């Protein structure tokens, strides 16, 4: 009647707003909305400070380029975010924090152009480390990349050093770098920017955890896992590249327990 | 006196009714996966159909009906030698947990958070181990649970053993396999049976190694420990046992579905290893 | 304090004034103090599964185009 | 004391026996749950959420993420099949390992609906019309279209709704059917074929990728609890 | 709280009517068997008989009470050797089955379908072999039944035996044999006794050897197998031991009566062999 | 606990036993019953229905198509018996391989009335009168018709009706008898003689055959179920 | 929730005031959620042979000519 | 007997459990309780009662007087630390061995608030300002006032009033915490700082001692009793 | 005489038309005459701490001055 | 016959309340710890 439409969305969050004209609806993961922690599921007894748009709205991480030859790259929650702004700030200034997120990813081409990316939230998204002498040795500093994430591979590769082991993830692309195939990735959350049919995917998480507030500085409660399912193509060009970037934005955020600043070691 | 006993586990899933020739500018067949949504079909949506009542039902695949058995999560060892022996009296001690073995852990990684009253179960075998014709009379155990924090057992004899706090179970070879609960316990709301994090935060201002820990590991599951010995002193000839665990979670819910594990499981946390990540065998795409 | 309920008869005997037909019932009298000694009731509840099938903000229709 | 008589079953282990017993640490505090999102009440909700097939298990594409893609060209038509799959959800290898497949694996008996949705991931610019059959079983397996075409199956227009499913219809000689390969309780025959072919304009790709997913139905079941051959522990 | 409790299986049989002398044009002795009937009389129709107040009844030929019995249907051996042994330790795998023996089959082969629940009880016995004075500790036997498609043990001791999912019993010698039900669990409405079909159909456009298969034979009756083990470690004298099955089924239903089997079972279909075809004895016409 | 105390019977598996024991499939989603044509309720039903049986066990006819066929003929009267058969319906060789008989081979006590039934199978042509007797025993057993005579009996008329049915009253001193061949719980003699004698035309079959029937009445019961000798397995 | 049915008595004790005559009565109680684990309760139903015996189209009357 | 089936726990000895027994002295004249004062319904009640902290655990004033006595002095002022002290009640040295201290040695898990009081034991005419710290846990321990003071805090104003209470609110990320030194349930950090300086008047000691006290408040509790490494018996 | 109480329900099972929630009860039964011979309820009172922690004569008000 | 079942040892320990800034003459946080308390 009026023209709205599935495909046509706009979102805003505090001083900023995301269009899009190639959306393929939208998903809440779970069915849950974001939230604040209700008084019947409290625990730290402090007042919590709540940032509301100083910190719910859209930061955008740096964009990445999708090439024939990608296998995919994944982010966490709230790591991808440390640095943004006053959701940082408020993060590293508590002992204790919970968010959920409006998580867009945007990725557009041409009507000539092919390609379908997989856009997966994960809870506790685990990773496989890459050593074959010791188990859950992945370093805090490369399990937490902050806003350039890190990427999957086709290929695992042991680290052989034992003298200064490299302590990273090796996630390889088809086992969802954590030991389960990737075909099955889709119990979890998620959409598929296919370039005939959207430019973007949209998931609104709920804060998930065993806990109603935790340590955000220890542990990322989210993974956002982006995989090639059918690769990029174009025309009959032999090396077609098309950008994607990452927007999300912080919902229901609450802090508790402030004292003086985390300064974590990141290198 | 006497309590007597919206859709239950039991009940029959839905009739299929019956559906005719279409034609119209309905159009269930075609959908977009993109959204993120599964197209809700029934045969009626594409094909012809009668009416059938159906009768069967998801009953034996609700969560506590999938995961009501008990599963063996460790063997542990004890025995009782001679007192001459240069070897001491083996007590064992676990660390409890249910990522010793495979098939429960495969099952509860289906899922992300679980809660459940867990249920114990206890088989206890002997043998001898020395050709040797000398006996030994009826064995009793003791398994007793040490929390963490409660001093673990040092040698089978010391005053740990004495449990005034600590639960303990005296078992007598050849009775009916032990078996106690335990509330859910877990210092969270749920188990969680993955945690992307750490238990320390690295400080710049401080060493590496201060701020070191594993990655994927917190106190969440640290449960403590069984410390099992053979009460009866030392025998001439030795005798051998072994303690098999059984673990039911009964009263369980879970959250947060997940691909199940699909290569070799590789320690206690998902890293994989070399040479085993090829579960797929082959097959032609054209072949059926 | 004995709690009374109904099985789902599957194979019924010949008998109906005994077994199979006038609703047969269990009973269960639990024993302990703390509810993790329980046996498990089994009387469980299903649920419809769309927060995994269908997460989507708008509504599926599905005779309707997934997309417009 | 009360006059006992015990009966055959007493002292034994029954794994799946469902008793009372005495609790370890009486009067413990435990903690309440919190309303945690996606909770989870049957198996059976798992096996409805769509997931995707590797239908191609060829010795190099097997175990990689080529094997989810299944290749379409423009060639001229043929009535030769795309791809041919047995109805054997727990156990024909490229069924085996979805999430509907994986939970076929704890139980010995199926039944109910099934559903294949595939995904067309060529170019805006490319159309094309394919057919997708299910022929139920005891017949010469279809290989070629005209034997495909008699059976249930559904004519996809490729176009603006990017995905097509083709619903197998529960139909069956027995009640529910063995999660093995078994020929007694067999299911039939997945198989697509070009119905015209894909055709696309200058500078536009000529080949491209179709993805394929499977999930159950609101009238599909299993039963019989068991083991999985899926996982192992050697020694 | 209490419930308390048309033709019964114990009712009383029909008395007997006193009738006198007859003359008529009615003819209940003269019949015709071409029609597939049989002649519904009773003594008053052919001779004088008196009033009888009839008390016998037939309550133990109803179906339920002619089946309510425990049969054999199965021995299966298993052994506890010395670690030294060059022969690897014996556990036992079973196909299960009510043909390996003739008794319980025999019986269930007066109807073509049937219904049932079933009772499975386990007798088990040990004995030594070597004449030995060495001695053994009381075992523990585990019971697994790993149906159709669940991966059946190839060690006495490999990760199978963890049972997450298949039912175990863990029986301990010297106690009550144990015992189990199971529900009515056909891929059918009725167990079938007899099927006469193949599981496949040979095509034309295929080899014979790929269309052949079994005359009577389908997974109609394939209910997986037993796997029995001694739990126990290897002890330095061998003990061997056999577990017996005997099956019950109750809660039972039958259709379509038979013929009961009249000469030896030769296989589990319905095949004879030469030398066993003549039942019957000699016995002149004329003599009593 | 609640004090008990261990009564005789305690721990043994009677195989008779009826008692109640876990289940190692709980919740198993058991497959209904349909209505299948022909359900038996008790083994006495199969009793009352018409098996033919083996009179004649001779040492060629037995175990042959033979066996069942009585042989008659159109020769002069005699008043000798057509055949001869005991009252012991799981033990006399002619009786115990009936349905009848192999029923009562599971038990070791019947009682009741019985009947015989016999159908000739000559030509349409042929006609004749046959006597049909059963004497209670305790006496010299009947081999001429002069004594069969002076028993239970029916004089059969061969015509249109192309069958007879002779009934065997209980007549018996215990309340039941055995199943096995035993003197205090003899049931007596069955036999057949010619009364006047078979006639046939030029141009038709002098010989021909009867063949007979036994079942039980609806006042038939068996009790004390046991084990059959009519089935073994060695070793 | 215990079943109470009477036994058909065959010997009789001595007695009316305790056994052999007052209707004696047993009862049961059923332990399990199923009823597969349940005992046979026996009291079974017992029908007429007659699909079996008489299978024909027009019914049997005995007194009459069966072929007419 | 009434039929009866063992179940698995049969004839075992949990230590936990809850049975009836017999009486080994039936009718025992039993002497009745008399009104005793100080009657403990809960071991909580022990532990909201404050009990002194020994503070200073140096090599030459652990297990003496001087470990309760916290020195102070009247020298200028300084932000570097009079104490510092971890929030691991069971398990710090100086908390462990405090009422509060060794009731949470007898259980694995404890919850809720705390609360720290000072009491000042210079003399009169001494005055004063200190902040009394609470920071939660994951940032640099405080080592500065002005990082102290950027958490949980009271100043106190020496005086009249001669004790001041810092309450430690329950702020965690678990339900419980662990009774052992363990990171993922570390509780953070306890200062104390100069916030002014002390002053003295002349012909006044410029020495003197602040004594602690820590107690649970209403909202406190453990569970999941376990025995102690406070106490053993070595053979 | 049975005595009927009920449990406080920590880890529920997905149920309620048996389980988890229409308050699940449990039942006692003393066997002996000696009361010594009863296992413990655990039905325990608290009490409030002041006789430890605030044994002052002149009641304590905590927002005001202890010494006045 | 049937015997069905004032703070229990099982009770819930009380509820924190919220509570906002404050500037006044009340003094909580200062005490004695002489008299005993
Ligand atoms: C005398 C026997 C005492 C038995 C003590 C049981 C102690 C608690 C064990 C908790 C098991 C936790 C299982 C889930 C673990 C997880 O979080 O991954
Ligand atoms: C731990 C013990 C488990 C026992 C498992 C019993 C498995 C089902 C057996 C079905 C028996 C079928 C008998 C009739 C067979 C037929 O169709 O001919
Ligand atoms: C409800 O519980 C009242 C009905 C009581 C029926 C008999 C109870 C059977 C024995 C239970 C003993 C107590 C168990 C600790
Ligand atoms: C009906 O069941 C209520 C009457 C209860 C009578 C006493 C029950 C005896 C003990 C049964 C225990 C529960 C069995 C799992
Ligand atoms: C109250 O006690 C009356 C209800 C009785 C219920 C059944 C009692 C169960 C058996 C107790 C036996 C006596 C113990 C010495």
């Amino acid at each position: 009647a009026c023209g709205y439409s599935d495909r046509v969305l706009q979102l805003t969050l505090g001083n900023s707003t995301i269009t899009t004209q190639e959306a393929a609806n939208s998903v809440v993961a779970y069915g849950r909305w974001p939230e604040y922690l209700r008084d019947s599921e409290a625990n730290p007894v402090d007042q919590p400070t709540e940032p509301d748009v100083a910190a719910c709205r859209f930061y955008t991480l740096d964009t990445v380029s999708w090439t024939k030859e990608s296998r995919g790259w994944w982010w966490k929650l709230p790591d991808a975010l440390r640095d943004m702004g006053l959701f940082g700030q408020n993060m590293y200034y508590h002992y204790l924090g919970r968010s959920g997120y409006t998580v867009h990813v945007q990725c557009n081409a041409s009507k000539f152009h092919q390609g379908a990316l997989g856009v997966f939230a994960v809870p506790e998204m685990c990773l496989a480390g890459d050593s074959n002498t010791t188990t859950m040795h992945t370093s805090y500093q490369n399990a937490n990349p902050g806003e350039k994430g890190g990427t999957f591979t086709g290929t695992f590769t042991p680290d052989n050093n034992q003298t200064s082991p490299a302590r990273r993830f090796c996630p390889v692309d088809y086992l969802l770098g954590n030991g389960t195939l990737l075909g099955n990735a889709f119990v979890f959350p998620h959409q598929i920017i296919n370039l005939r049919t959207n430019n973007c995917a949209t998931l609104v998480l709920p804060y998930v955890n065993s806990l109603s507030i935790d340590s955000m500085v220890k542990h990322n409660n989210w993974g956002i896992a982006i995989l090639p399912l059918a690769p990029l193509n174009f025309a009959s060009e032999s090396s077609p590249e098309i950008p994607i970037t990452l927007t999300i934005a912080p919902m229901c955020c609450e802090f508790n327990g402030l004292r003086n600043i985390t300064l974590p070691r990141l290198q | 006196g006497s309590s007597s006993t919206a859709a239950t586990s039991r009940d029959a899933l839905p009739n299929t009714e019956a559906s005719g020739p279409t034609h119209s500018k309905e159009i269930p067949a075609l959908t977009a996966v993109e959204t993120g949504a599964t197209n809700p079909l029934v045969p009626s949506d594409t094909v012809q159909t009668r009416h059938v009542v159906q009768h069967r039902s998801r009953s034996e695949s609700s969560i506590e009906s999938f995961f009501a058995r008990g599963a063996c999560v460790t063997i542990m060892t004890v025995d009782n030698p001679a007192s001459t022996t240069n070897k001491d009296k083996l007590f064992a001690v676990w660390k409890i947990t249910y990522k010793d073995t495979v098939q429960l852990r495969r099952k509860l990684e289906f899922f992300t958070y679980s809660r459940f009253d867990m249920e114990l179960t206890f088989v206890v075998t002997a043998n001898f181990t020395e050709t040797n014709n000398g006996h030994a009379l009826n064995q009793v155990y003791q398994i007793m649970y040490v929390p963490p924090g409660a001093p673990v057992p040092e040698k089978w004899d010391d005053y740990t053993w004495q449990t005034s706090s600590n639960p303990s179970i005296f078992y007598t070879y050849g009775t009916a396999p032990a078996r106690i609960s335990v509330p859910y316990v877990g210092i969270s709301n749920a188990y969680s049976h993955f945690y992307d994090g750490f238990s320390k935060v690295p400080l710049k201002d401080q060493s590496a190694a201060l701020g070191d820990s594993l990655y994927g590991a917190a106190s969440l599951n640290d449960f403590g420990i069984l410390a099992v010995r053979v009460v009866n002193d030392h025998n001439p000839t030795k005798v051998t046992s072994k303690i098999r665990v059984y673990l039911k979670p009964k009263h369980i819910r879970v959250w947060c579905p997940r691909p199940p594990r699909a290569v070799a499981y590789y320690g206690p946390g998902v890293d994989y290893k070399d040479g085993t990540l090829t579960p797929l065998s082959t097959k032609d795409l054209t072949t059926y | 304090g004995a709690q009374v309920s109904s099985q789902k008869v599957g194979a019924h005997e010949n008998s109906n004034r005994a077994y199979g037909g006038s609703t047969i019932n269990y009973t269960t009298i639990n024993y302990y103090r703390d509810s993790a000694s329980n046996a498990a009731s089994k009387q469980d509840f299903s649920q419809d599964p769309s927060k995994f099938t269908e997460p989507i903000k708008d509504v599926l229709i599905k005779t309707a185009p997934m997309l417009n | 004391g009360l006059p006992v008589m015990n009966t055959p079953g007493s002292n034994q282990y029954l794994t799946a026996d469902n008793f009372q017993s005495p609790c370890a640490l009486p009067e413990f505090d435990v903690t309440p749950p919190i309303d945690i999102p996606g909770e989870v009440k049957n198996m059976m909700e798992l096996a409805e959420i769509d997931t995707m097939i590797p239908f191609d298990l060829s010795a190099t594409k097997k175990n990689t993420m080529e094997m989810y893609r299944v290749r379409l060209s423009d060639k001229p038509h043929t009535d030769d099949p795309i791809l041919c799959l047995s109805l054997s959800p727990a156990s024909d290898p490229r069924l085996s390992h979805t999430m509907l497949g994986e939970i076929l694996n704890y139980y010995t008996h199926w039944a109910g609906s099934l559903k294949f949705t595939f995904l067309f991931c060529g170019s805006m610019m490319a159309t094309g019309k394919l057919l997708v059959s299910y022929a139920p079983p005891g017949a010469d397996p279809p290989k070629k279209r005209k034997e495909a075409m008699l059976g249930t199956h559904v004519i996809w227009d490729i176009g603006l709704q990017s995905s097509c499913t083709m619903v197998v219809p529960w139909i069956s000689n027995t009640t529910y059917r063995q999660t093995i390969d078994d020929s007694f309780t067999e299911g039939g025959y997945i198989s697509v074929f070009y119905q015209t072919r894909i055709v696309v304009p200058l500078s536009t790709p000529r080949e491209m990728d179709i993805l394929g997913f499977v999930s159950a139905c609101n009238d599909f079941s299993v039963r019989l609890l068991r083991d999985t051959t899926h996982i192992e522990q050697k020694a």
